[PDB]
RNA sequence: ACGAUUAGC
RNA sequence: AUCGU
């Protein structure tokens, strides 16, 4: 978060 | 590298690298405690300097003559220094001292003043007296530092070992050159190396408690000890302010030239206006842009109502129209061999043509580069140089313009042709309007004004007792009790039963001396007048107060930059309306009995005649005195008590003053001296000075001016301005405002001619106006250019402290307080915030340990004292600002800011408890805080930092007669005593101990006795008790915090949206604050500066304007408000006000008013001991307290933050609870909304009430 | 709910503040130095 | 017989 | 400013 601040079945498948 | 090896964790702790804990702090403190000076100098030698850090050192600092050819013995068997350059060459010579040293035991390479020369001076030798006077004076000069200088040097080394610091707001490292570019530090190292020589010891001198030791060597002189402090100050300022190398090099050159001269102090006094006159007085010769505040201050003038309306661009025609300051600057540079520095400054100044931040910062650096040290000289020489000058009156009042004497006063007929008629008229009307105005006869007013000067401080009691015994009248003595016998409280106790007739002899006594040093200015002598001598001058100060309160436009401002009229300077420095600085040189010797006092005493005498017949004033009975007023016949003319006061004061002023001088630096140098200068240190001095300044300026502007002028334009200018509109005077100094017309700014030639007229006018009655017309403004040592303040860094030294006598320094907690004061002074002056915080923490760690066993203060105590902390518990580094409120509010603010991370950190490592807490949850905060010493530091910070020498054992009945004497002195009028007895009666009837300690007039003698006993030396047992108390507090374990802090932690807040800006981001309001200084810049831009004088705004809050000395108005108002909140009958408030001394009808009316009214947050806040911190008082806090802190949550009522209609005072406490959090966090001040209260509003109010039922 | 203090949290307030300042009508057109034709 | 003496705000 | 010398 600190670095970001710095930067800023079978049937269903068928 | 040894610093790194021995301090590894500590730098990473205080530089935002790793967490900041207590064990690392204590280890670093121990290492600071055990670190020899020679090791400090070795670590200093390890520094790999560079070029640009090296400036040639003349060879003549070391080789200096002796002291015999500089002093001599005059008549009357007195020791004084012969002068070689004018009458100001009376300071410390730069001659060698080696031949006066005898080696000290237990260490061969150090010595002190020889006892043989001391004895040979004691028994009467001349050369021995000269030698010992020189040695003692050099000792006093070297003893002008807070603490051993090596501690400061080592703290700077440790702090700067961290390197560049990251900026959370700017998202980049700070580009400041390291220690390898520090010129003053290199000069310090070179000087120490050259003095030390082959000897293994490297310290030029070592500073002990009482006295210092000199390292004998042929290269050692007397100019070294101030030079070292000067270089260390320059190095610290360069490191903590980002000073450019060139200006610091110029300052070091000036310092070395001063050292190489005949006298360091004399040279630095002669050259004290090099930087301010070359830089501040010469910028903006050609402008092309910039922004200035468009201030406009309202027609109600005595209230100082200032309004800010945007910023307007700078036009080209708003250049520097003041006369050029080139000729005298060049001549001064040529005279003292400083031509190169002056030429460099003048060439550098002309390169700034836009009023941006950079020019203001350059000005700040230039003013900071001057040398700030406490000048010192022999008291017999400052007395002989300051108290022998007399005014030069070229047109005195004609002899025929007076009348017969009314006793010892002659009334001045209004037919005079002299200019004193208008002064007499003004003072006469002032005295009459005082005498008719009725509050001056209520006994409480007289008691207050009689107790104003009764203070636990010296007042020359020995002369009083000698003079009073000269008439065979005996006064009681008190022996065996531990109170100080040389204070004005002792005199008041001694003068209880005696009437005025017997004590009137002591009015003509000989005053004792006083002295105190000052930065870059000659030391000031002060004469404290004994108690009756303070008493006799009451009408003078009272009518002066009336003048300064109603007739003129003036202020009586406070000591610190926060309590000052900053807006007026910002308004007077804006380009459309240029201003003139008017100063009076040597105002003490200005007024004498020839003109000023002669007019004033008569004006006061017949001012009160037809208003108060009889009715004796405080302790002065009315009397009878004849007069030869009209032709030949003489009457008896009965006079009031005030007029007897005036008669005695008039004889005192007509004869003059006797000034006993019994110094210690020169043996056999006791004598007496008669002087005509008006006394300094009296009650009435500043008020009458300001009144006379205003009256004389007004009469000049009205009558004298047009009578001595010819040009039409200057007459048009002079008819336009009056002191009621544009003139502000306080004491010696003053400031005049010239407003801009429609066609721009007023022509400079007319102003120059008018200033010439003022200079001509001032010399008629013995005044020499020091007038500067430079386009800037100066008032109370505040510097403004184009509506932008400029802090003078050099006027507040970091290592300096003034000491007049040869008394030893106070113990270690005192130096702790001094370090805290240094940090606060750095805060007010606007340094580089990250670097300044790091260096303050370095000093904090350095001075935190003292042996007796060893005693240490855990960091958390210092945090409680107000020093912000960098990075703890694994949070983000550089997250807290120094606007943190000091005290409990402050702890709450940062704890509530970082609580949800504190709990996580606690749980993550071995701190888990099954019990759930409403504040911290399931984290064992008790054990964690006990282990972290946070409770120990928090509680230890509250312990007193001075020995409890008060309360020392005293034989009985002696303290009893003492207290009886003070009681009789305080209350001479029976009616006031009747009021107090009544107040106690209805207090017992109704108070019933609801509040534990209600203030009353009977407890004033007890407080006075405690204060008088306090000003005394403490025995070893008192210090032992203090150390035992600190050790017991450290060793103990505490279950929980104070009640107030636990109550505060129950409140939760939320921060949604930042405030809209209140000041344009391109407008420079003050130096040092800019995008390079993110936190203060953002704080001031988001909040805004205070455009109203803090004194009046704080005054309007108090219920009672003033009270008797020994009692606190804050305490009285707090008691009144506690008795409102804790339910109590009105009668209780009436009884309390009667006990304070108020009259029964007024007490009843005020209690009835208080019962139902509501009051602003400040007064209600005082109920729980909360006040606005001194740091916030430079910003516009009132608007934030009113509008930008909303108690209603952003999503409506939550049914939990429901404040009952009773205990409605909770809103003020909540307002500060929110505001502390809103101001503590770095960056933009953010609007803050109340979120939740755990126990409920009524429960929290019950907690506050159950705390109020304490103390 | 449980909002701590963070560098990004400060940065967002700084951005909001500076945007609010920049969206001011007077600031949008204010200038400190005149151009080549306003002087004429 | 000598000695750790000071303003006002 | 007398018991410190």
């Amino acid at each position: 978060a600190h670095v970001a601040s710095h930067g800023l079945n079978r049937k269903t498948a068928q | 590298s040894m610093i790194l090896t021995q301090f590894g964790p500590f730098i990473e702790s205080i530089s935002g690298i790793t967490d900041q804990s207590n064990d690392v702090f204590e280890n670093a403190a121990k290492a600071f405690s055990m670190f020899t000076r020679s090791d400090v100098y070795k670590a200093l030698d390890e520094i790999p300097f560079s070029e640009d850090a090296m400036l040639p050192i003349p060879p003549t600092i070391y080789t200096k003559p002796s002291h015999d050819s500089y002093y001599y013995i005059d008549a009357l068997n007195r020791v004084r220094r012969k002068t070689y350059q004018g009458p100001d060459d009376v300071y410390v010579p730069n001659c060698s001292i080696v031949e006066l040293l005898e080696p000290h035991e237990t260490l061969t390479s150090y010595g002190r003043l020889s006892e043989a020369i001391e004895n040979r001076a004691k028994d009467g030798d001349s050369q021995a007296r000269i030698a010992t006077t020189y040695g003692r004076i050099a000792e006093s000069q070297a003893r002008q530092i807070k603490a051993p200088l090596e501690k400061f040097v080592l703290a700077l080394l440790v702090a700067e070992a961290g390197g560049s610091l990251y900026d959370p707001v700017l998202q980049k490292y700070d580009e400041i050159p390291g220690l390898s570019h520090n010129c003053p530090l290199w000069c310090f190292r070179e000087i120490c190396r050259h003095i030390s020589g082959p000897l293994p010891d490297r310290a030029p001198y070592l500073y002990l408690s009482a006295g210092v030791f000199w390292l004998m060597s042929p290269r050692m002189t007397s100019a070294i000890p101030p030079l070292l402090s000067d270089l260390v100050n320059l190095a610290i300022l360069q490191q903590t302010a980002g000073l450019d190398p060139s200006l610091v090099r110029l300052g070091v050159q000036i310092c070395l030239h001063a050292a190489a001269s005949s006298s360091y102090a004399w040279f630095i006094l002669k050259t004290k206006s090099i930087f301010p006159q070359n830089t501040l007085h010469s910028m903006y010769e050609s402008l092309e842009g910039g922004y200035c505040p468009n201030l406009e201050w309202l027609e109600p003038r005595s209230d100082y109502k200032f309004m800010y309306m945007g910023a307007m661009p700078l036009s080209t025609k708003y250049a520097r129209s003041a006369p050029s300051n080139d000729k005298k600057a060049r001549e001064l540079g040529e005279k003292y061999g400083l031509s190169s520095v002056v030429s460099e400054l003048r060439r550098r100044t002309k390169t700034y043509s836009k009023h941006d931040f950079t020019s203001v910062r350059y000005i700040r650096d230039a003013m900071a580069c001057t040398s700030g040290i406490f000048l010192v000289r022999t008291p017999t020489e400052t007395v002989l140089q300051e108290y022998t000058q007399s005014p030069e009156i070229k047109v005195p009042i004609p002899q025929k313009d007076w009348t017969g004497p009314i006793g010892e006063i002659r009334i001045l007929k209004d037919t005079t042709s002299s200019i004193a008629r208008y002064l007499y008229r003004t003072w006469y009307l002032a005295a009459a309007r005082m005498a008719a105005q009725p509050r001056t006869w209520d006994p409480l007013f007289q008691a207050i004004m009689r107790s104003q000067y009764v203070t636990a401080r010296g007042g020359s009691g020995a002369t009083l007792r000698e003079s009073l015994y000269a008439i065979n009248v005996s006064l009681p003595d008190f022996k065996g009790l531990p109170v100080k016998a040389a204070t004005k409280i002792f005199q008041a106790a001694q003068l209880a039963n005696l009437p005025f007739s017997h004590t009137s002899v002591a009015i003509l006594a000989d005053t004792s001396m006083g002295l105190r040093n000052q930065v870059q200015r000659r030391p000031r002598s002060i004469m404290p007048l004994n108690v009756p001598q303070q008493q006799v001058s009451a009408p003078h100060t009272l009518t002066a107060d009336y003048i300064n309160y109603h007739m003129n436009l003036s202020t009586t401002s406070g000591s610190a930059v926060i309590e000052k009229v900053i807006p007026l300077g910002v308004y007077a420095s804006s380009p459309p309306n240029q201003s003139i600085n008017i100063d009076i040189s040597a105002c003490d010797a200005s007024i004498t009995w020839d003109f000023f006092l002669s007019v004033i005493m008569a004006a006061i005498h017949e001012g009160v005649a037809s208003s108060s017949i009889g009715k004796p004033f405080m302790g002065v009975p009315a009397s009878i005195v004849n007069d030869e007023s009209v032709v030949g016949v003489r009457a008896a003319r009965p006079i009031s008590g005030m007029q007897n006061m005036i008669q005695h004061l008039s004889k005192l002023y007509k004869r003059g003053f006797s000034y006993r001088v019994n110094d210690s630096f020169s043996p056999g140098n006791d004598f007496t001296h008669m002087t005509t200068t008006f006394p300094s240190g009296s009650t009435a001095t500043s008020t009458e000075h300001t009144a006379n300044n205003s009256t004389m300026m007004e009469t000049f502007l009205t009558v004298w001016g047009p009578e001595h002028t010819d040009d039409p334009d200057v007459l048009r200018l002079m008819k336009s301005l009056t002191i009621q509109r544009n003139y502000v005077c306080q004491g010696d100094d003053g400031l005049m405002i010239i407003d801009g017309n429609t066609a721009g700014k007023v022509n400079s030639e007319t102003i120059q001619k008018m200033l010439e007229l003022i200079s001509k006018y001032g010399e008629e009655f013995g005044w020499k106006y020091d007038i500067a017309y430079d386009g800037t403004a100066e008032y109370l040592k505040l510097y403004f250019i184009f509506g932008c303040r400029i802090p003078n860094l050099s006027r507040h030294p970091i290592v300096g402290k003034e000491r007049a006598n040869s008394s030893a320094e106070e113990p270690w907690p005192a130096i702790l307080d001094q370090i805290m004061g240094i940090f606060f002074n750095g805060v007010h002056d606007g340094l580089q915030w990250q670097r300044w915080i790091r260096y303050s923490w370095a000093l904090c760690c350095a001075f935190s340990r003292q042996r007796t066993g060893y005693l240490q203060y855990p960091m958390w105590s210092f945090v409680y004292w107000g020093l912000p902390l960098v990075k703890v518990f694994g949070s983000d580094p550089w997250i807290f600002s120094w606007y943190m409120p000091t005290g409990d509010l402050g702890m709450y603010s940062w704890i509530s800011l970082i609580r949800p991370l504190m709990t996580r950190w606690m749980v993550a490592n071995g701190y888990v408890t099954d019990k759930c807490s409403p504040v911290f949850g399931n984290a064992d905060y008790r054990k964690c805080f006990n282990e972290l010493k946070l409770y120990q530091g928090y509680y230890m910070a509250q312990l007193p930092r001075n020995p409890k020498k008060s309360g020392r054992a005293a034989p009985r009945e002696v303290r009893e007669q003492f207290t009886q004497a003070l009681s009789d002195y305080l209350m001479q009028n029976p009616e006031l005593k009747s009021r107090v007895l009544r107040g106690r009666s209805e207090w017992e009837k109704y108070g019933a101990g609801i509040i534990h300690n209600p203030p009353s007039l009977f407890d004033v003698p007890h407080k006075w006795y405690q204060g008088a006993q306090e000003a005394a030396t403490a025995t070893r047992e008192e210090l032992a008790e203090m150390d035992e108390t600190l050790m017991r507090a450290r060793k103990h374990s505490y279950s929980s915090f104070s009640k107030l802090l636990e109550a505060y932690l129950l409140v939760k807040w939320r921060m949604c949206e930042a405030r809209e800006p209140s000041v344009d981001l391109r407008l420079p309001l003050c130096a040092g604050i800019d995008p390079l200084n993110s936190d203060p810049f953002l704080k001031m831009v988001s909040v805004g500066p205070m455009l109203q004088s803090t004194r009046k705004y704080f005054a309007q809050t108090l219920f009672m304007a003033k009270t008797v000395s020994g009692l606190d108005v804050n305490a009285i108002d707090s008691a009144l408000l506690r008795l409102r909140t804790l339910g109590a009958d009105k009668k209780a408030l009436t009884a309390q006000l009667l006990m304070v001394g108020l009259q029964e009808s007024e007490a009843d009316a005020l209690a009835g008013k208080i019962m139902l009214q509501d009051v602003n947050t400040v007064q209600l806040a005082r109920v729980v001991n909360l006040a606005v911190p001194d740091t916030w008082m430079s910003l516009d806090f009132d608007t934030m307290f009113k509008h930008h802190v909303k108690l209603l949550p952003k999503d409506g009522r939550h049914l939990n933050t429901d404040i009952p209609p009773r205990m409605g005072w909770l809103r003020a406490i909540l307002r500060f609870l929110g505001a502390g959090m809103a101001m503590t966090a770095t960056g933009v001040a953010v609007d803050i909304y109340l979120e939740d209260i755990h126990g409920g509003g009524r429960s929290l109010g019950q907690r506050f009430m159950t705390w109020m039922r304490q103390e | 709910g449980n909002m701590t203090l963070t560098s990004s949290e400060i940065q967002r307030h700084i951005t909001e503040f500076i945007s609010s300042w920049q969206n001011h009508p007077i600031v949008q057109v204010s200038a400190d130095v005149e151009n080549r034709k306003t002087a004429q």
